[PDB]
């Protein structure tokens, strides 16, 4: 019953200052990367940042200059504060919990980020690459769908994870580690993989598989999305 | 006995649980001074949702931290601890490492140089069977070290309700370099972790450990050693104690007690801004050992 509330101004004039706030429940402030994810019009999927209960911060370098994150752990609450907006800065932004389970791999955390928060429409007006192919599947159902993932240099381990974005939603995790089902995913979804080359095959197609999916690596920091596959009827 | 590893022994984080790792109920240890704890007394009854997995991760970047992990014993409150199990039984000697998504079994002292476990808890036992296990990390971790406990009560079973899997998972980052002070020495990793070293058969400078305030120090003490006059009778050429001397310090293995390691360390307050020039004395069996301390010359 995890469940992350979001607020915030969402009509903001250029060069103003974003504040949105997330309050946490059903799970411990301790213990998770609470992270914020903006999807832009264009330039797609962004990390902005992760804070923990502690307060120790990090920020994605594009961003880093104008991101601040706080917490406020009593309350099981953080937000977020980006500054100097510009049009480009309009987007969804996602509170997300971030697992930020620990590895001896440097520069790696365990960091799939699940479950999303609703999302929030922020208008300004008055590196690992991962290239995914292809970029549009038309099927009908009952067929299978290939889904690729190809990473600019090798994602340590297998630490790659694939989410589902119905249209209108938040994305859901569907596997990490590459390959593993996460909970409540039915057995369709398989996912493969290691090093630089990355699949998530749809066995049987069913009328709502019909969505975006993306990839993503937490084997460097920034954490990384491609830019989605969209799958379609035909 | 007390360090016997199972080579052969496998496990999982998740057990025969069912539960993905995505979702595990992670949290923090609650952290008090230098005492990080780890307590399942309230987090494993038998639930209507369990089995449930609840991680406990002890994340250590600072020295001299005590982990202490209490499970509750079988029998503490009937039926609901019935069938309870922790692992590894040998704990803390003995721990579980991530070795190809298995959990196997590894001795403490091999992952971390210097780690003092003492024999009691609170005068019990220092053993899971008495409830609660404790150990100091050192003032100096070279390399990131992660290792696993268990305290398992998911096959406990009341009605329709059953217990959850408890993990702990201690994370231990680098910190430190070389502790100020001496290693009597007859490993490359005795050589590297202290400032001084003081060999047996030909020495020319004795032990000389200079403290400063906020400092951490240490000694190796011979192999052969009968007795030891150093932190409890010193010797002041300006309350005979270190802690009598200084109001607030800290020494750690004051009993000698601990395994493997025979060491002691101290650690001076960063309130403490008076200067000290004191002098112990390390007696073997087969000749004596001269120790100066001065502290914030």
């Amino acid at each position: 019953q995890v469940q992350l509330q979001q607020w915030g101004a969402g009509l903001l004039k250029p060069s103003e200052t974003l504040s949105l706030t997330c309050a946490v429940s059903g799970a411990s402030f301790s213990g998770y990367s609470w992270t914020w994810i903006r999807q832009s019009p264009g330039k797609g999927l962004e990390w902005i940042g992760e804070i923990d209960y502690r307060g120790s911060t990090n920020y994605n370098p594009s961003l880093k200059s104008r991101v601040t994150m706080s917490v406020d752990t009593p309350k099981n609450q953080f937000s977020l504060n980006l500054t100097s907006l510009t049009a480009a800065d309009t987007a969804i932004y996602y509170c997300a919990k971030g697992y930020g389970g620990v590895t001896l791999v440097r520069g790696a955390k365990i960091n799939w980020f699940d479950p999303w928060g609703q999302g929030t429409l922020v208008t300004v007006s008055s590196e690992i690459v991962l290239t995914q192919s292809p970029g549009t599947l038309s099927l009908s159902p009952g067929e299978r769908a290939t889904l690729s993932c190809r990473a600019s240099q090798s994602v340590t381990s297998r630490y790659l994870a694939w989410y589902q974005q119905k249209p209108g939603q938040a994305p859901r995790l569907l596997i990490f580690g590459a390959s593993s089902r996460a909970t409540g995913i039915p057995d369709r979804f398989s996912g493969s993989g290691s090093g630089t080359d990355f699949t998530l095959t749809i066995s049987r197609l069913e009328p709502e598989d019909f969505a975006v999916y993306f990839c993503q690596q937490y084997a460097k920091s920034p954490w990384t999305f491609g830019q989605g596959t969209k799958v379609e009827i035909k | 006995e007390l360090d016997k590893i199972d080579l052969s022994y496998e496990t999982t984080e998740s057990g025969d649980t069912a539960v993905s790792e995505d979702s595990y109920d992670k949290y923090a240890s609650n952290n008090t001074n230098k005492e990080y704890v780890c307590d399942f007394t309230d987090q494993l009854k038998p639930t209507e949702s369990g089995p449930k997995v609840k991680k406990c991760e002890v994340k250590v970047n600072e020295p001299l931290i005590k982990v202490k992990i209490i499970c509750p014993l079988k029998g503490s409150v009937e039926k609901l601890y019935d069938n309870i199990e922790y692992v590894p039984k040998k704990s803390p000697y003995v721990v579980l490492t991530k070795e190809e998504t298995k959990l196997k079994e590894k001795l403490l002292s091999k992952l971390i140089y210097g780690l003092l476990i003492s024999p009691t808890v609170n005068e019990k036992e220092n053993n899971f069977k008495e409830g609660v296990i404790e150990f100091t990390l050192p003032p100096v971790v070279h390399k990131a070290t992660v290792f696993y406990f268990i305290c398992d009560n998911s096959k406990t079973e009341d009605d329709n309700k059953k217990g959850n899997r408890g993990i702990v998972e201690v994370y231990v980052e680098p910190y430190g370099n070389k502790i100020n002070g001496c290693a009597f020495l007859d490993k490359i990793k005795m050589k590297t972790f202290f400032t001084q070293n003081i060999y047996k058969k030909n020495n020319i400078y004795p032990c000389y450990m200079k403290l400063y305030s906020g400092d951490i120090g240490g000694i190796l003490f011979p192999k052969n050693i009968k007795s030891t006059t150093c932190f409890e009778e010193m010797i002041p050429y300006n309350n005979k104690s270190l802690g009598n001397l200084v109001n607030n310090s800290v020494v750690y293995n004051k009993e000698m007690n601990a395994k493997y390691f025979n060491v002691q360390y101290v650690h001076i307050p960063t309130s403490y801004k008076d200067t000290l020039n004191l002098f112990c004395s390390i007696i073997l069996k087969e000749t004596s050992y001269l120790v100066y301390v001065s502290i914030n010359e």
